[PDB]
RNA sequence: GACAAUGGUAGGAGAGCGUUCUAAGGGCGUUGAAGCAUGAUCGUAAGGACAUGUGGAGCGCUUAGAAGUGAGAAUGCCGGUG
RNA sequence: AGGACGACAUUAGACGAAUCAUCUGGAAAGAUGAAUCAAAGAAGGUAAUAAUCCUGUAGUCGAAAAUGUUGUCUCUCUUGAGUGGAUCCUGAGUACGACGGAGCACGUGAAAUUCCGUCGGAAUCUGGGAGGACCAUCUCCUAAGGCUAAAUACUCUCUAGUGACCGAUAGUGAACCAGUACCGUGAGGGAAAGGUGAAAAGCACCCCGGAAGGGGAGUGAAAUAGAACCUGAAACCGUGUGCUUACAAGUAGUCAGAGCCCGUUAAUGGGUGAUGGCGUGCCUUUUGUAGAAUGAACCGGCGAGUUACGAUUUGAUGCAAGGUUAAGCAGUAAAUGUGGAGCCGUAGCGAAAGCGAGUCUGAAUAGGGCGUUUAGUAUUUGGUCGUAGACCCGAAACCAGGUGAU
């Protein structure tokens, strides 16, 4: 079948020529039409922005892990070769509710509203 | 070449939303007294860019978010 | 890979200038010229199509218009008289009738005399 | 399974080994990854003149106006007779790449069809020096034809018309396996596909 | 099978014709390839064949890939000739 | 800090496998009928297209000398390690400050860190610097002396090769005796121009002519390939002539149409055209151009939306609560194997500390903003943008180096 090849339908389209005879032979007609046409893309003749600022920007921000670890029945964690935290910079638990099993969780700030149902059903909290 | 971030926007958008860019909101510098206390009091709460800006504004804080 | 500019070119020209095959002078042997020509002659003949059409029309009416009137009627009232007859044949069918056959053609005169 | 064919004979030594490499049929990563490969295998050595500054040249030709000529530049400008060439080819890359998964389901896919047509499996022998290759391929096989094993040196067939790719089972391609109508495995190198593709 | 719609500049969308190169398949070619010339040939268009003369080596078809891919106008460049 | 022994390499080269017949033909490599080699079916040449005809290729040997190159002897050169500390020593017109500059991605700024000019100008293991002004503290270091390979950049040149790069207006300016004819005082600018044939067999000889050139005769497959030589389009120039034309006002055609002449890709044919109807080229630019607005003497060739890298969007495909690699190694300038740093996604809100399916404002568990209820990601065809000369041609000018008072 390497001579009679066929690309999955819905890929490939031939590419538009401009310019190539009287089926569009062209693009506009005067003006900015010119080649390397400007227009800066925002300078729209009067500001666009300059209207107000506000910033900063400081250090420590945490990774967050929610309660949607239907994991083992039990063990420790931190153990993210398992198929769930990675690119960490720290390790909070959050909620969207259904600690439906029990084991122990280790990672530094967990959330109030989470904690109450990790330690509602096998306790767990740590650093 | 990667396209530069505009960075004077930047440092007026805040992207976040579902791609929305968020706010930062015009006369509220100096020069009250001359506004409203009611002019005042809404000018403080924050607005988002508009449809037809973010036709023309899209590249620029294309990196943001 | 580099295209040439290769034979596409003639072979597309002479298509036109044998088209321009009765003209007069360099409107039968340049491209340029010839081009515009066999342009324009298609852009006649695609007029000229319907207008021969009218064309032709007419030309039967007046040989109606001249048969009717050596039965001392006029073309517009053979035509009005044949309507009432019922009779729904058409101009060049009757003219050339009047031409082909004098005896047939004054019978449907007669007969669009009366139904008036 | 299939039969394991003797070399040269018929010891059909029956194995097991499918799944991915039957079963499994696709074709639209087939063509995908087939030009994949084609792209990368060439070289964009073509670049052509003048982007203007290429070319000797460059004193205004003649005043603007006054001449009655048109207003020339360079008289190496595109338009000219010798002169500069709008947007020719340059060097560039001409290759790609596509996600790893999917480079997989383009070999099962392609030995798969081959699964679907024919293709056979052999024991191995060895020695030197190969005329005697067209009698070990005339044991039936056909027009083009690859073989594999792990190991090399078995290929003194490099110079058979046709049939004359010959790789370890990790050196596998689509090209081949697509390109030729047959082709031939020793066990063991049959295995270490299997290892490999699951 | 009825029944509807089908003027059109800028301009959007669509489907295609041809050119050179590549790949694989399948071919033609000194019993004459490309090219050139001629014809009253075929297709809705771009365009495709066939026959003959010329010519004396090459070239097409299918599928897909890639492009220095199509000219009538730029007081466009160069040549030739009015 | 310089020189004596023998392995490889560079600079000449050698061996190197296997075909015959026929048909066509000027010639066989083509077709065809039987063969053979192959660690060699790469390539080019040979009277047409050749694995087996030649130069070669895979492969194998080969160096008098000359460098280059190393293993190793010699050759020098060699003194190599620890405990404690009184009192010495660890780079002064220096570090540093001010002033004027300059430099750090960082424009004097809150301006650390680093360098110049100019006046000032320290300390001495109870020391000095640095950690983005500065002080304290803490931690890391130890400036004001010097040398140091590899991984990195480049290609006038050499050898060996490669190309979905050009094929004579292309490709170098230059396939040819090109930086040459040619132009300028000069610096400097700078062309055009390839092809007989397989083989010179390049036309002995007769003929008209002073010759040029030509008709024969000849070589050749062909000179209707004869040298200004393959093919030999078009404009342009001519010879012949079938139909037509000297009372007619014409963007030249179109529609209708007798007459005459011919006979095809054989089809409700071809050429011409008395006469009748209709009828102000094209392009550009325009409210509007037959326009007396612009452009083109004609014919040929050349002649303008590209690519890279980012962005976004669409379409295709793979996986999916995941998706996915970059360099780098490996590989045959591949594919691929590797490599999970990294990036995006699974969570949002706030200027921020920060809290979290919610957060922000707020005094408020009022209200209100953004979010919650579920899908992404990688490659890629297309569209478009951005960075690039960014569709092409076009200034008057500006700056820098030079060249000119013949
Ligand atoms: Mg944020
Ligand atoms: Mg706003
Ligand atoms: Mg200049
Ligand atoms: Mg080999
Ligand atoms: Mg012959
Ligand atoms: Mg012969
Ligand atoms: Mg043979
Ligand atoms: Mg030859
Ligand atoms: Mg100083
Ligand atoms: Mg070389
Ligand atoms: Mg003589
Ligand atoms: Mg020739
Ligand atoms: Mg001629
Ligand atoms: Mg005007
Ligand atoms: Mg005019
Ligand atoms: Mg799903
Ligand atoms: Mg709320
Ligand atoms: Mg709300
Ligand atoms: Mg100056
Ligand atoms: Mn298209
Ligand atoms: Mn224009
Ligand atoms: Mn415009
Ligand atoms: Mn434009
Ligand atoms: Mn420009
Ligand atoms: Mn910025
Ligand atoms: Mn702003
Ligand atoms: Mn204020
Ligand atoms: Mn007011
Ligand atoms: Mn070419
Ligand atoms: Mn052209
Ligand atoms: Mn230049
Ligand atoms: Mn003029
Ligand atoms: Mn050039
Ligand atoms: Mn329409
Ligand atoms: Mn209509
Ligand atoms: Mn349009
Ligand atoms: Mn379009
Ligand atoms: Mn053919
Ligand atoms: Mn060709
Ligand atoms: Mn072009
Ligand atoms: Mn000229
Ligand atoms: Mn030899
Ligand atoms: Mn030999
Ligand atoms: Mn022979
Ligand atoms: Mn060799
Ligand atoms: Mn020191
Ligand atoms: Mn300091
Ligand atoms: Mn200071
Ligand atoms: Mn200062
Ligand atoms: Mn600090
Ligand atoms: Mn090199
Ligand atoms: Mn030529
Ligand atoms: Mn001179
Ligand atoms: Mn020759
Ligand atoms: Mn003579
Ligand atoms: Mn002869
Ligand atoms: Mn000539
Ligand atoms: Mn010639
Ligand atoms: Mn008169
Ligand atoms: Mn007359
Ligand atoms: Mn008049
Ligand atoms: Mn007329
Ligand atoms: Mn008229
Ligand atoms: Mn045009
Ligand atoms: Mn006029
Ligand atoms: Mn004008
Ligand atoms: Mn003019
Ligand atoms: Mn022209
Ligand atoms: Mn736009
Ligand atoms: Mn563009």
């Amino acid at each position: 079948k390497l001579h009679e090849l066929k690309p999955a339908e819905g890929s490939r389209k031939e590419r538009n020529r401009v310019g190539r005879g009287v089926a569009t032979g062209n693009g506009k007609t005067s003006g900015r039409g010119h080649k390397g046409q400007k227009a800066r893309s925002g300078g729209g003749v009067r500001p666009g922005f300059e209207g107000g600022q506000l910033p900063l920007f400081r250090r420590l921000p945490k990774r967050g892990f929610t309660n949607i670890n239907r994991k083992e029945y039990a063990i420790v964690n931190l153990d993210q070769l398992n198929k769930f935290e990675d690119g960490t910079e720290v390790t909070p638990a959050l909620l969207v509710e259904s600690g439906v099993v029990k084991n122990e969780k280790s990672g530094i700030k967990i959330l109030g509203n989470g904690s109450l149902d990790k330690k509602l059903t096998v306790k767990a909290h740590k650093f | 070449p990667k396209m530069k971030t505009h960075r004077g926007a930047a440092k007026r958008v805040k992207r976040t939303a579902s791609g929305q860019l968020k706010r930062s909101r015009a006369f509220t510098s100096h020069l009250f007294a001359n506004k409203s206390t009611k002019q005042k009091r809404q000018l403080r709460k924050a607005r988002l860019v508009s449809k037809s800006d973010m036709k023309r504004v899209k590249q620029l804080l294309a990196y943001k978010k | 890979p580099r295209v040439k500019g290769g034979t596409v070119t003639r072979a597309r020209r002479k298509k036109t200038i044998k088209l321009a095959k009765g003209y007069f002078g360099s409107k039968h042997t340049l491209y340029k010229v010839a081009k515009q020509q066999v342009m324009k002659s298609g852009q006649y003949a695609f007029r000229d199509r319907r207008q021969r059409k009218r064309d032709f029309r007419k030309l039967w009416i007046t040989r109606i218009n001249a048969a009717a009137r050596q039965h001392e009627m006029s073309y517009s009232r053979l035509m009005n008289g044949l309507k009432k007859a019922g009779i729904d044949i058409n101009r060049k069918m009757l003219s050339e009738i009047a031409i082909s056959d004098e005896k047939a053609f004054a019978q449907l005169v007669t007969k669009a005399k009366d139904a008036l | 399974y299939d039969v394991l064919k003797l070399d040269g004979t018929k010891s059909g030594s029956i194995e097991l080994s499918d799944a991915v490499f039957g079963i499994e049929p696709n074709n639209s990563v087939l063509f995908e990854a087939i030009n994949l490969q084609r792209a990368s295998l060439r070289q964009g050595t073509h670049a052509v003149k003048n982007r203007s500054a290429v070319s000797g040249g460059g004193r205004k030709p003649w005043k603007q106006k006054g001449t009655g000529r048109a207003r020339q530049g360079t008289i190496r400008a595109p338009q000219w007779r010798g002169g500069g060439i709008v947007f020719g080819p340059t060097p560039r890359s001409y290759a790609y790449k596509m996600p790893k998964k999917m480079r997989r389901l383009a070999l099962r896919s392609a030995l798969s069809f081959k699964a679907q047509e024919n293709g056979l499996t052999v024991v191995d022998a060895f020695n030197f020096e190969a005329p005697k290759t067209k009698e070990f391929k005339n044991v039936l096989s056909t027009l083009e034809q690859p073989k594999k094993v792990l190991v090399v040196t078995e290929n003194e067939d490099v110079n058979v018309e046709l049939s004359a790719r010959n790789i370890p089972g990790v050196q596998v391609t689509t090209a081949q396996g697509l390109n030729v109508l047959d082709i031939t495995n020793a066990d063991s190198l049959v295995i270490t596909e299997a290892a490999a593709k699951k």
